[PDB]
DNA sequence: CTAGTACCTCTTAAGCCTCAATAAAGC
DNA sequence: GCTTTATTGAGGCTTAAGCAGTGGGTTCCAGGTACTAG
């Protein structure tokens, strides 16, 4: 099973999260005390192949400029946990809430 | 933060191509590998290309962002399934709603909500939506599974029947009421003498004649009860006579 | 839209046709020889009957209720009703009144709807008869339509 | 008389240098810009 | 024309042009399914009330 | 007369004209405006004329003339 | 057996038009259809055991008109609506 | 075969005029929204979608909401799509290109006006088609439209036309969507197309030979498809609907799939994809066969049979349902010579004789006779099988074991087996000539093969060699007539 | 509104019934057809005269049925309401919400929003009667109001009107 | 609830009628009943326009086990003047 | 574990557009 | 005197048409694939 993470929205499967986690986010997951399962998720729209995101727009508009190159998800479906938002004053969930 | 991401000429440029219905994550795989096999191969000549994406509810079709179509069609060569020669150039101003998420269908759930399971041995049983977790991933609902009947499960399986309380019974691993608590994820789940008819309400389908109006209500002497009804306008229509 | 402004329907023209195709006026009549032709009609079936068999407001309504039942009676009910409120306040009892009404209103020459109001409704002043039919208030003189008034008066029958 | 004289047209052709036959008869009824063997008779 | 080889083509043409048929033709009544305006049907059987009373 | 150009990358944008009284073929894009010239045959095509200058731009960039 | 149109071109010559009429609406499929004196529309509302007609398309109460057609007439007139086509059955002539 | 009160007449005239939007709205008792052809578990039919009760009796035992009927007495009833998107009618499509040159592209106005004179005679044609050829051949020529128009007396002088200038693009007819040039082509857009076709006057259309009373161009561009009622669709036993019912179901999809784009974001990239789908599954479900076109294939291993198909040829109903179709009465079989028949009498076979049946109705003269025939029986030759009574119910002999006691009445009809000197029309398939269908007094003889007289062969052009004849029994005293006299 | 008019009435005979007293049940038939008819089209027929000179035109026989389809054209007086005119009748029942005044061969019914403000319903008279400062309504009464409104039937014909204007009411 | 004219009495208890039984019309040559859900007759009617008599009969199992029944029928055909020679 | 269930797959006749000369009007 | 016109027509490509009727025998109930219920 593929999951998309909540925060950068990276797609990977089980396997690698249980064993390595996100490589973007594993630092903030750790600060906020939350395992990365729970701040994944199993269902997503959409799939981006991302190959420069400091040059490409669409890694701005999706807000994973400073990601690495990858498989990324468009919509990420769930919420993060309270302690992850706490840490992130700014951040924006990827289910569409905030894209009035 | 959003108002500085406004796309432009200089710094977006999108090319949609064709492809096979039903391949299109699978595509945007292969492609993604091939770019890094050719990144790591060839080394410090790399081709032009940003991102590679599809949308589930655009079949057929994927999106590639790079600033000369020559790019696109050398990196696309040979790849099939694609249809390199049916493309086009995505305008500017249709950048955006490419990439906005699209609104789901599913209405926000709430607490006491009814609701139709789409996965699960339950398909086509209204449920009520009793709470919804914290990271919104799975919701509890409430179902009939016929009422459950204590007496009838203690009678054949009691070795699978528990108690937790006067109306908590457990059974295969939770009924409360007769009921059933299961978790779901949510991708899972006028005026005087005018001709007038009943087209909702409990009266559907009666028609009469109108006498008076008032304050949105209008009232009604029907030929088949030969009796005077009053209902609202919005559920009467003004039929010829 | 069917109205007073003269505004007839599609079939309701100031023209007709009749049976060789020829155009005719429409020809309109009041109560009494609306009662007058349904008088000659009912003879005429009786006749047609008899021959075909053969080979003061107490008096009048009972005869005229026993020739309805005689013939084209018990068809309907609506028949009977429509005869007793004719008769019941019917104005004009004789065939030479409403003979000499119909003569006095062909010289107007106005709309057959028209006459036939005046000559069925009744009025007493200007007023009365210019809101009756607002339509028709800039086509008849205010002299011509006291005279005719008055003489629809006093043609009146005494019961 | 349409119907008759159709009948009457068609039936020897059923039955059934320069063109004739059946083929003769196509081209009377079409329009026949182009003909296959063209002749003239002059007196 | 419709029961030529032009079929669809034709009922096209005439729902263009809203033409109008006055089905006096074999084939309009062959559709129609009534006595066409052909030898019998051309011309039409009537009643006589005057001539029965005196041949009785 | 429409044929891909390298310039501005832009399909359909280019146009020749293949006068064989004179014998001259020339191309020209109407976005970026360039503009070339060759010598041409009678059985000489656009195709033939759009090879030639991409020929020539491709030993321009090389620098071999 | 089928009614040929070589046979039914030999009829007409023949001159039998009721012979025609009773084998191609007797002897072959039958059909009783109701259509408005105003739209010509077989699209009538007809309740024979209530003995009410009433079409939705125009606002008419009582002008309908019955006429027995083939099975296929009403077939064809019904395609051709479905092409946006509508042969409007009338009993007078304009 | 039900008592009806509405006066009955032929039919005498036929207007052929367009089917407009508004009027499919009004007739539309129902309406269409849900694909599947079937509710939950295949038992009742969806409501407001495809074979809805509304529209007509999808089986038997059940009768129409609308009319309280079954099947026999059932002509259906059409459903009103909304179509949000116009679409572009296959058929009219070259109308509509020539309409949209011959008027301005923005004010909706006639190119050519009364003032040139080659518009003047164009316009004398009373020929609508030839008019309408004239008047097109006359714009196409044009190139742009003007505001003002040089006047015929005084040349220098000029008259204000009313229009505005625009230039009028080629109009080039490439798949579906057509394409104008100015140059440069670009799609036109549909909507644009037809409120073009709505603000045309009425004098524009009606010189272009479009009746406004019952036609009009707007309504070329249909906004609204009629769905054809259970009886167009008749589910086929194995239900097994037809491919009309799923080229139908697949429009109805297309067209939510397009609606659900529309009301959830509209990026207009894929719209576009969603129109054109729409329209081609439109354009083949009138017309499967479009040339230069992929044709559509229907899910099963065949293409999908459109409504311009089943009116395309011999296999259409125009050919193969109207000006040729199946009879009840009738039989074939090989002919034989027999010197021994008179000319205009014709052998047939016992079976053939018992199987065809006439409906002789009672009366006083042979009411002797129709009863001794009843009481023979239809095993019997010189008998009956069926009695119509005056409610005309039929009543079957062979079923009935108390045939013998059935008191025929007067104004009854009793389906006889023909008997001698009965006419019936022999005839032979290849109907050449006019003499291949000829009236024969039918003599019943006891074998299998039909008889006729030697000379009659030639008529027939028949030969004996394992020809096969057919018989058409006359089934009223009117028919008998005709074909004994004429 | 008492018009005479040529009607035309197509009619249905069995070739059976071709008698020579087929006249009379054509005749017979006619008149039960034409009585009591009531449609919105033409309006309510009231009588049919000149029975004796009544012209029957020649049958139309049916391409394949015997049955005789006569088209006989008759002049009739036919009675139609329009709207604005005023009309007298008397008044057959009473109601709360008003009384019916039967009119010839139809009703009228008065809506109690357009009624004189001195006039009142009263149930203490058997039956219930209306109530005026200067005229009084009962059941046997001539009553002239105006025509408003109109609506057809399928066999009937009924009218809604009001009593505003100076001399309506009882006379 | 689906029952045709063909007679099922000429069926044994095995449900195919043996050599040498006399078939015409309609007559059911092999009785089979497919179950609905309680079962709707799918016999195989005789050609209405050929009769004779059953000559052999066999079962067997198809490919994938399912049983199949072949049923051969001989009539005696002489000639008459509608035969072609 | 195992098996439902749906889902994506040869000879012409006219119309029209596209071609190469040609006499008049602009200028 | 030279330049630009509407006209003329001439062929390529295209979309259409393709005896009538009748009898019978064979084969289709479509392939794999993912997702999910017992
Ligand atoms: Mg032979
Ligand atoms: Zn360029
Ligand atoms: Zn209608
Ligand atoms: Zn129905
Ligand atoms: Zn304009």
């Amino acid at each position: 099973s593929e999951r998309a993470c909540m925060l950068c929205g990276i797609v990977q499967t089980t396997n690698e999260f249980n064993r390595d986690g996100c490589p973007n986010c594993q630092g903030i997951f750790e600060e906020a005390g939350v395992s990365t399962m729970e701040c994944t998720s199993p269902s997503f729209e959409g799939l981006v192949g991302m190959c420069k995101p400091t040059k490409s727009w669409v890694a701005k508009w999706l807000s994973v400029d400073h990601s690495i190159a990858g498989m990324y998800a468009i919509k990420v479906d769930g919420r993060l946990p309270a302690e992850v938002v706490e840490l992130l004053p700014h951040y924006k969930p990827r289910d569409g809430s905030q894209v009035e | 933060p959003q108002r500085f991401l406004l796309p432009s000429v200089d710094t977006a440029t999108i090319w949609g191509v064709r492809c096979r219905p039903g391949k299109e994550k699978e595509l945007i795989r292969k492609l993604l590998k091939k770019k890094f096999n050719l990144d790591r191969a060839m080394g410090k000549k790399k081709l032009k290309i940003l991102s590679i994406f599809q949308r589930d509810n655009y079949t057929g079709r994927i999106y590639i962002e790079a600033p000369k179509q020559s790019v696109i069609e050398k990196f696309c060569n040979g790849v099939p399934d694609i249809y390199i020669s049916q493309k086009l150039l995505i305008p500017v101003q249709e950048l955006p709603l490419l990439l906005k998420p699209n609104k789901s269908d599913d209405v926000a759930l709430e607490e006491g909500s009814y609701v139709r399971i789409k996965r699960g041995i339950y398909k086509g049983d209204l449920a009520m939506v009793d709470q919804i977790s914290e990271n919104n991933l799975e919701v509890m609902l409430k179902i009939v599974p016929q009422l459950f009947n204590p007496t009838m499960a203690l009678r054949l399986d009691q070795a699978n029947l528990y108690k937790r309380d006067d109306r908590h019974f457990t059974y295969k691993n939770d009924y409360i009421d007769g009921y059933l608590y299961k978790s779901f994820r949510i991708q899972h789940v006028f005026e005087p003498g005018d001709h007038v008819t009943v087209i909702n309400g409990e009266h559907q389908g009666d028609a009469g004649l109108v006498l008076m109006v008032e304050q949105g209500q209008v009232t009604f002497m029907s030929t088949q009860t030969s009796r005077e009804v009053t209902i609202t306008a919005n559920n009467l229509s003004k039929s010829i006579d | 839209e069917n109205a007073a402004t003269l505004q007839l329907g599609q079939e309701f023209q100031l023209k007709q046709i009749n049976h060789q195709g020829e155009e005719e006026e429409l020809i309109a009549l009041n109560l009494s020889e609306a009662r007058l032709v349904i008088k000659e009609a009912l003879v005429e079936r009786r006749r047609a009957f008899k021959r075909s068999q053969k080979k003061t407001r107490e008096k009048e309504l009972e005869s005229i209720d026993v020739l309805l039942e005689q013939t084209t009676g018990g068809n309907n009910k609506d028949l009977k009703n429509t005869m007793q409120y004719l008769t019941n306040f019917s104005r004009f009892r004789d065939q030479e009144t409403v003979g000499a009404v119909i003569q006095l209103l062909k010289s107007t020459g106005l709309h057959p709807f028209e006459v036939a109001q005046l000559g069925s409704l009744a009025c007493d002043t200007a007023d009365e008869a210019k809101t009756l039919i607002p339509s028709l208030n800039n086509k008849i003189s205010d002299d011509e339509l006291e005279r005719i008034l008055k003489e629809l008066s006093n043609l009146e029958t005494l019961y | 008389v349409g119907v008759l004289a159709a009948q009457s047209i068609g039936e020897p052709a059923t039955q059934m240098k320069v063109t004739s036959g059946v083929p003769r008869l196509k081209e009377i009824l079409n329009v026949a810009k182009n003909m296959k063997t063209p002749s003239l008779t002059v007196y | 024309r419709c029961s030529f080889e032009e079929t669809v083509e034709i009922l096209f043409e005439a729902g263009a042009s809203a033409e109008l048929d006055d089905c006096r033709g074999v084939s309009e009544n062959v559709i129609l399914g009534q006595m066409a305006p052909i030898g019998t049907g051309a011309f039409d059987v009537m009643i006589d009330e005057e001539s029965l009373v005196k041949y009785m | 007369t429409k044929f891909n150009c390298l310039f501005c990358n832009h399909e359909k944008s280019v146009s020749c004209t293949l006068d064989k009284k004179n014998s001259i073929g020339t191309l020209s894009c109407k976005i970026c405006g360039q503009s070339f010239q060759t010598r041409i045959n009678s059985l000489s095509q656009p195709v033939d004329v759009y090879s030639d200058w991409f020929d020539a731009v491709e030993e321009v960039n090389s620098g071999r003339g | 057996l089928r009614f040929g149109e070589m046979e039914r071109d030999c009829m007409i010559a023949h001159g039998a038009a009721s012979f025609l009429k009773e084998r191609l609406m007797e002897a072959s499929d039958a059909f009783r259809v109701h259509i408005c004196g105003i739209c010509g529309l077989m699209t009538v509302i007809a309740k024979l055991n209530h003995n009410q007609f009433e079409c939705k398309g125009c606002d008419n109460k009582i002008d309908i008109y019955q006429i027995h057609i083939p099975y296929a007439a009403k077939l064809l007139f019904q395609e051709l609506m479905a092409m946006n086509i509508t042969p409007r059955l009338y009993t007078d002539r304009s | 075969q039900q008592y009806s009160s509405a006066p009955l007449r032929t039919v005498k005239e036929v207007q052929f005029g367009l089917f407009s939007p508004e009027e499919v709205r009004a007739i539309s008792v129902a309406k269409i929204r849900f694909p599947e052809t079937m509710d939950e578990t295949q038992t009742r039919a969806k409501i407001g979608g495809l074979n809805d009760p509304r529209l007509g009796s999808i089986d038997r035992n059940l009768k129409c909401q609308t009319c309280q009927e079954g099947m026999n007495e059932c002509p259906g009833h059409f459903g009103h799509i909304d179509l949000a998107k116009p679409v572009f009618h296959v058929g009219f499509i070259a109308k509509i290109k020539k309409v949209c040159e011959c008027v301005c592209m923005h004010c909706g106005k006639l190119l050519l006006d009364e003032h040139n004179e080659l518009m003047r005679q164009a316009l004398a044609i009373k020929d609508s088609k030839k008019r309408f050829a004239a008047i097109w051949t006359l714009c196409k020529t044009k190139m742009v439209c003007e505001t003002d128009v040089p006047s015929e007396d005084d040349p220098t002088q000029l008259v204000s036309r009313g229009g505005c200038g625009n230039t009028q693009p080629t109009i080039r007819k490439d798949g579906l969507k057509l394409v104008g040039s100015w140059p440069e082509l670009r799609v036109l857009s549909t909507e644009e197309i037809l409120n073009i076709f709505k603000h045309i006057s009425v004098k524009d259309f009606t010189s272009l030979g479009f009746n406004e009373v019952f036609s009009r161009p707007e309504w070329m561009i249909l906004t609204c498809l009629p769905v054809p009622p259970p009886p167009v669709r008749p589910s086929i036993s194995f239900r097994g609907e037809d491919d009309l019912t799923f080229k139908l179901a697949d429009i109805l999809k297309a067209n939510i799939s397009l609606e659900t784009l529309e009301h959830n974001g509209a990026p207009h990239h894929a719209i576009e994809e969603a129109e054109s789908l729409l329209q081609f599954h439109v354009a083949t479900y009138m017309d499967n066969d479009i040339a230069g076109q992929p044709q559509a294939l229907q899910k099963s291993g065949r293409p999908v049979k459109s409504i311009r198909a089943r009116l395309k040829g011999k296999e259409g109903r125009i050919r193969g349902n109207l000006m040729g179709k199946r009879v009840d009465f009738s039989a074939r079989t090989v002919i034989s010579g027999d010197p021994n028949l008179e000319l205009d009498q014709v052998g047939v076979p016992k079976s053939i004789a018992k199987t065809l049946t006439y409906p002789e109705v009672v009366t006083p003269y042979n009411i002797d006779r129709l009863t001794q025939l009843v009481r023979n029986g239809p095993n019997e030759h010189p008998g009956a099988k069926y009695v119509i009574r005056d409610s005309g119910d039929r009543i079957d002999l062979r079923y009935s074991k108390r045939a013998g006691d059935i008191q025929l009445q007067y104004g009854w009809k009793v389906e006889r087996h023909i008997m001698d000197n009965d006419p019936v029309l022999f005839n032979r398939q290849p109907s050449l000539h006019k003499m291949s269908m000829m009236a024969h007094r039918v003599k019943v003889i006891p074998y299998s093969t039909f008889r006729l007289n030697l000379s009659v062969t030639s008529p027939y052009n028949a030969d004996f060699d394992g020809d096969e004849m057919n018989l058409h029994v006359p089934q009223s005293e009117e028919t008998r007539a005709e074909l004994s006299q004429l | 509104m008492f018009f005479i008019k040529d009607l035309s009435l197509n009619i249905t005979l069995h070739p059976s019934f071709f008698g020579p007293r087929m006249k009379q049940y054509l005749k017979t038939k006619l008149l039960e057809e034409v009585e009591g008819s009531c449609t919105g089209k033409f309006g309510y027929i009231l009588c049919v005269l000149d029975y004796d000179n009544i012209d029957i035109q020649r049958g139309r026989i049916l391409p394949t049925d015997g049955s005789a389809e006569f088209n006989v054209k008759y002049r009739a007086v036919v009675f139609k309401p329009f709207k604005g005119e005023v009309v007298d009748g008397t008044v057959v029942s009473c109601s709360q919400h008003g009384f019916e005044v039967q009119v010839g061969p139809m009703k009228v019914f008065v809506t109690k929003h357009l009624m004189p403000q001195d006039l009142t319903f009263n149930a203490g008279s058997n039956p219930p009667s209306y109530q005026s400062s200067e005229d009084v309504i009962t059941i046997k009464s001539r009553i002239r109001v105006k025509i408003e409104g109109c609506i057809s039937q399928v066999s009937s014909i009924h009218a809604i009107g009001s009593i505003k204007e100076d001399y309506l009411g009882a006379i | 609830l689906r029952m045709k004219h063909g007679t099922y009495d000429k069926l044994d208890d095995d449900g195919l009628i043996a050599p040498g039984v006399r078939v015409s019309g309609e007559d059911v040559i092999i009785g089979k009943t497919t179950p609905i859900s309680s079962k709707r007759d799918a016999s195989t009617p005789l050609r209405s326009t050929e009769n004779g008599i059953v000559d052999q009969v066999l079962v067997t199992t198809n490919q994938d086990g399912l049983k199949f029944v072949k049923v051969r029928v001989r009539t005696t055909k002489i000639p008459q003047i509608g035969d072609k020679f």
